[PDB]
């Protein structure tokens, strides 16, 4: 004969974060070093 | 009639009292409750009939009939094997729990809600009939009917009055087991959930084992006496091999089950759980069409539609043809199923779960489906971790895949051996090694260049007027100078092998070639040597020392760690700070890892530690900026050495603590890394012009791919500032090394005073330049 | 009291029970204040019990509750409550025995406490305690004291007290299975989502707990709520503890969790929830933060308990904020704290869950919910670490994979090797130069294929090396005229085929000349065997592409050995691994734009090129043959029975499907062409093939510890000829056959083969002689 | 001093399983020729 009436699944329940965006030396030798590609 | 309502507020106490005792039942209370109104109003066969939801849709079925008084209430009971079932839309009772209102019908037959269903059943007439639905919160628990008034034609207000009033104490009893079977009923789906996570987070597998545990932890609160689970195929696509016979017409296009996404309907596993008894649990791989679970066609039809089948009387259906008698020869009839589909990410079917008639005999509410469709939601949603658990196996076996190729690759060939180890040319062998070490050793150190000729032993020494072959040759010899291969008896063709491979390591870039690292080496063999600081240091020590300094630049891109942050690389997303020198420590200790390779073989497991141990400081205080942030720990060192008088008494203050040999051994690898500006003024002048190209190449490449500005340094049109800025290099970095190590060490005096000579040097060119403008 | 008040005042309780909607604290004083008439008692009481940190404890919630007094002066708020431990008072006695309790002269008890007395000046000296007892679970104790005009009070007294905490107890187990069912709402609802936002993807601890929190909030009724994460880093670095190991900087003192790392919370996320809700994430927090700013926290992360407090500003141990922090007015009333834990038991976290939304302090119910939060948070750290491994993992490859292209990319070098543009354009920097001299030059310099004999079947690499090799392949590439066709770059296709020799490895049988010979083999057959009319140029230049590339880094075993060794092929790629994993190095190399010969080809034709790469590939081992032999049979038949050229052309290649199947059987005759070569080549491939058979044989025979068949066997090395025969008979003659039908110009090729069968059957018949004596 | 704190819960949730033991084209002559050249 025929099936019985049966139910889809209720996928809209989880279908589908504020705070996420950031989530993820001596004083006189700081120049010299960034001079030289040290740092 | 003040008897009359003393007696009934005794009887409600009564009737509340009843609620009290627990083992019980709600239905005893109903019961006793029904038989007094009955009492009260004069009539016959009170009932009540439960309200049940399934797949969606109310229905009511029977809990109380023929309650009159003075009736025994296990013969009042109706089981669930014996109830009948109505859906909302037939019977007064349907629209009695449709509508939520009372509904008091004097004559039966002038309504079309009538069902007489029940009349034919049991053979009873029915000519009066008053219902009220049971709804707390808004949603209805039972219906309440009184029927066949005895003395009277008509259900009067008096007797709907009362009806009210009893039914708002039974409606308080239907509250109660009500709200204590949804904390049941939640407590089971709140476990189900805790013990899934459990297990899903345990371990990552693979779909299989990750569903049985989650699936057999939870067995104890699915509540049911049998269910399964079979899982589908996932291959969507087809080999261009298997699709040749399609396509040629040889072989008929397929007919039958389709998933939706359009996959094949293919249970390749079914996994039974059966748990009415002995708690038996089979694994059936690639089940036959004869199975029991899928001889009805309801987990097919859950695969090709991804639908929630809840059946009750499962063989008196139809469509799927459920097996009337028992299953097994073992006595089990299927009475009701519940069967779900598991879905993934992308909402493919990937499983079907089918439960099986409950340890009761009621059917599955919507309860069960809620439990069990949060279980395979949850099963779904942990999918992910296996497809997790099945991309990191082929990362893993991709990069062993890899590592193994490139380590072939650069691995030295027995013919570049055979060009420095001449075994044949000199004991007419074979190509087969049955030699003894002892003559491999005599007639190596019959080929390698001289030490105290090309000036191994000096700070002068200028690797221009050498091949890079005789470079090798030079850096086994010094291997061989500072007597370790005897003492920890290394075999020589590893040794050989290894310092080919080391040189094949190194790239062809301008300045950080093979040329560099063995001028580090060079360097730190003239450190140990000729600047007499091998004797705050072991034979073991020395050994590590100056293979971790032939390293030290091994496969350098000819890119500084600054690209390598500014550009992500992935030297920079693997290792965060020191990114070139952590790379170039692992892949030293890679090259050492295998056993054709490996140059520290034959010594003890202590000894490996500690050379692993020096390998990783030496190797990671080429960093400047470590040099940097440890120069004064080596000053304040330094300092405290110069004040003793005696040199044995400054070896054992050094000696006893290994921080200081540490620190010592890093300003040494620094020392050793910046050598070249100490060397006579012509190889500096080359050596300069090469480092200045590299990092012109560098500057031009960063502006290319990276659009930013160069540093001076770095900035080719810059070029005619070379000579003043190597002064600051000269004034700023390599002054303090040369300086304390002089006071440390009087034999290190050359070096620094050949910095000396040339700061002159790039002071006169850098005048000049002032004068050409 | 007569029976008809007495009736009615039933009725009436009867009718408080079913509150339809309200609070059982209005109940509850109802029938306390009918009692206290009944009793001629004044002043009844209820004290609700709570249990905190496992120890439970009672709370007053109504107080002077006599005869017709006002509800809002009865009730007692949070604010207001004393709580008792049970070891205090004689309700805590009444709570730990769950008994009634009646005793006179309560100055005389040994149990009695007058701290309420003093509180509010009021004495009592005849009393009534008894306990609401539901499930083990005592819910209130009701009191009433101080009868009027008697003293001992009476058993009826007792009776009636009784029968009035029945509706009490009505009433109060109502209330407590609806909490019930609704925290264990809560608590499902709340692993519900958690897992959700676990499995919605891969993150790290911050943004995957962030998520998880964030889902939740609505279920965890409290005003704010945080979470600090600790720093997980073990050990330090040798440079970080060279300061402390020498003396230098005093050790860290101070708080320390249970594995002994520094209590050092690097972020902390602060979800503000009573007015605007906010959510601040806070990088290395100061200790002046109004989470940190009291220890409880730190003590957390010392300790490692779940920490409630009640009534906090009022401790004297931590030092809570009494006024508020925020200037919002918001002050700390009641704090739960619990630590979140790796499975290895170290503590990651601290959440912190500020004042109830009620105001009531957390009882156990909320440290329940809470503590399987925290629960689930550190099982999902599995997802965490698997991240972060991903990450390691996929960095180690890509640089593992690059580390393998610059030693196998052919150098500059090796390339003017081959395209002397310096010797004769006089350029020697840069590759400035017109495509078209770069092809003239090439032309010059590349052998002829006419006297080189690269149009022969007959064909052997013996006398060329492996560079004429290179020469040869790109004259190969040159003649089919795809090089201008497609605009292949000149320098590019140099660099390609250095390349793919680099990347053949020196094994005995598959190395560089297999790979050559194969290609010229398939050359021969698309040019002197007339196969080409079947395809077109770009297909041409695939096959002779994919030719070149079929056994490339073939390491010398078969596929049986990457089986049974399960080495990181075989659990990559499940069925024709070797075959696989040639296909992806190809494609690995095609995919570099300095090696890409395809490079100037539309998406369609890169496409058609990549397809036919992998049916090329795929097609060379011996199992799909096997398998597909019949369907080239079938093809072959129906194209013998055609009276004319043309409409076999047409038939072929009308269907792509039989150009596929022709294109796998030219691939097997191409890898099998070795047993059509003349006697010379064919005598010393063999022992080729038998040597390369018989390591494996060793190499299985040594690591797997397994008996070898007698093809891989050195000890039927005098059985080769014949097995050699057996291989000719089985495999190469079908194929031969089957071509030397479809097209006559292939007839040479397997009358090669006849020849060889012959031979192979005199140096069998010798054996034959050998052995028989 | 500081109060009297409750202890963690991890026994109830400490915690093999059965059935896990498992739940990790030629022609007749063919199928022993095609073992000797190491064809499958
Ligand atoms: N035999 C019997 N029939 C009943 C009893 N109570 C109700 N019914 C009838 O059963 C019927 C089922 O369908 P309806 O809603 O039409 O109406 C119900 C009544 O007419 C009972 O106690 N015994
Ligand atoms: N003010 C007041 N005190 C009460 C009331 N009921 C009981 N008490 C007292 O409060 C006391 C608390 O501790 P106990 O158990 O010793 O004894 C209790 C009685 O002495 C009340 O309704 N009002
Ligand atoms: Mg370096
Ligand atoms: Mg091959
Ligand atoms: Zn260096
Ligand atoms: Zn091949």
């Amino acid at each position: 004969k025929g099936p019985p009436k049966f139910k889809q699944r209720q996928t809209r329940q989880f279908k589908s974060i504020p705070g996420m965006e950031g989530l993820g030396f001596n004083h006189l030798e700081l120049h010299e070093l960034a001079q030289y590609g040290i740092i | 009639s003040e008897l009359t309502q003393v007696e009934e507020s005794a009887l409600c106490l009564e009737l509340l009292w009843t609620v009290q005792e627990e083992g019980g039942t709600p239905e005893q209370g109903v019961h006793r409750a029904l038989q007094r109104l009955a009492h009260l109003l004069q009539a016959d066969r009170c009932s009540m009939f439960l309200c049940r939801s399934r797949n969606g849709i109310p229905e009511v079925a029977s809990r109380l009939l023929d309650v009159t008084p003075t009736s025994k209430f296990e013969d009042n009971l109706v089981g669930p094997d014996k109830e009948v079932v109505f859906p909302l839309d037939i019977g007064i009772v349907g629209w009695a729990a449709h509508t939520k209102k009372t509904h008091n019908v004097p004559d039966v037959k002038k309504n079309s809600h009538f069902s007489d269903f029940m009349d034919k059943q049991t053979g009873y007439v029915t000519k009066n009939l008053l219902a009220t639905p049971i709804v707390v919160g808004k949603e209805v628990l039972a219906v309440i009917m009184a029927v066949n008034k005895v003395n009277a034609s008509e259900f009067s207000k008096q007797d709907e009055e009362v009806f009210s009033k009893y039914l708002n104490f039974v409606s308080i009893i239907l509250r109660l087991h009500h709200t204590s079977y949804m904390y049941n009923i939640e407590s089971r789906r709140s476990q189900i959930l805790m013990w899934s996570a459990n297990k899903v987070f345990e371990e990552l597998t693979d779909v299989e084992r990750q569903f049985h545990k989650a699936l057999y932890t939870v067995r104890s609160y699915l509540n049911c006496e049998r269910y399964s689970i079979g899982l589908l195929d996932m291959t969507k696509e087809k080999e261009f091999y298997d699709e040749w016979p399609i396509k040629l017409g040889e072989v008929e296009p397929y007919k039958g089950p389709k998933t939706p996404d359009g996959r094949e309907v293919n249970f390749y596993k079914i996994i039974d759980y059966i748990l009415h008894g002995k708690e038996e649990i089979k694994v059936i791989p690639t089940p036959p069409a004869d199975h029991w679970t899928l001889i009805s066609g309801l987990p097919t039809y859950v695969a090709e539609n991804g639908f929630i089948c809840n059946m009750m009387n499962a063989p008196a259906d139809e469509y799927f043809t459920f097996q009337k008698g028992p299953v097994d020869e073992t006595g089990w009839v299927i009475k009701n199923v519940l069967s779900l589909p598991i879905v993934n990410k992308k909402e493919d079917i990937v499983g079907v779960a089918t439960f099986y008639n409950r340890k009761d005999g009621k059917p599955f509410d919507e309860h069960d489906e809620y439990i069990t469709e949060t279980l395979t939601q949850f099963l779904g949603w942990s999918l992910l971790n296996t497809d997790t658990y099945d991309k990191m196996n082929k990362l893993e076996n991709r990069k062993d895949i890899a590592q193994e190729m490139l380590m072939n690759q650069t691995k030295a060939t027995p013919e570049e051996i055979k060009s420095i180890l001449k075994f044949q040319e000199k004991l007419n062998v074979d190509v087969i090694d049955d030699c003894e070490e002892k003559q491999l050793v005599a007639i190596l150190k019959e080929d390698l260049p001289d030490p105290r000729s090309a000036e191994l032993y000096e700070f002068r020494f200028s690797d221009f007027p050498l091949t890079e072959h005789g470079l090798i040759k030079c850096g086994i010899r010094l291997f061989f100078e500072i007597n370790v291969v005897e003492k920890f008896k290394v075999p020589v063709e590893v040794l050989t092998r290894w310092m080919y491979t080391v040189r094949k390591g190194y790239r062809a870039v301008t300045y950080h070639n093979w040329r560099h690292g063995f001028n580090v080496g060079q360097t730190m063999f003239t450190l140990l040597m000729t600047g007499r600081l091998k004797k705050y240091y072991t034979d073991l020590e020395a050994f590590a020392m100056l293979a971790a300094a032939f390293c030290h630049d091994i496969d350098h891109r000819g890119t500084n760690n600054l690209y390598q942050m500014k550009s992500t690389s992935p030297l920079a997303r693997l290792h965060g700070s020191s990114i070139l020198e952590r790379h170039h420590l692992e892949y030293s200790k890679t090259l050492l890892q295998d056993e054709s390779l490996n140059i520290f073989q034959n010594l003890n497991k202590r000894q490996f530690e500690t050379v692993i141990h020096l390998f990783e400081v030496a190797i990671i205080a080429t960093d400047l900026a470590l040099y940097f942030k440890k120069r004064t720990m080596f000053q304040k060192i330094v300092d405290a050495c110069e004040q003793m008088q005696t040199e044995e008494e400054a070896i054992k203050y050094v000696t006893v603590d290994p921080t200081k040999k540490e620190i010592i051994m890093a300003m040494m690898m620094t020392a050793c890394d910046l050598s070249a500006i100490t060397k006579p003024w012509e190889v500096q002048s080359q050596v300069a012009l090469m480092v200045a190209n590299e990092f012109w190449e560098q500057g031009d490449l960063e502006r290319t791919v990276l659009q930013q500005q160069p540093i001076p340094m770095m900035d080719r049109n810059k070029r005619d500032e070379l000579p003043k800025l190597q002064v600051g290099f000269i004034d700023f970095v390599c002054t303090f090394v040369y300086k304390e190590f002089s006071r440390f060490h009087k034999e290190i005096t050359p070096m620094l005073s050949g910095l000396q000579n040339n700061r002159v040097e790039w002071k006169s060119l850098a005048d000049e330049y002032d004068a050409k403008m």
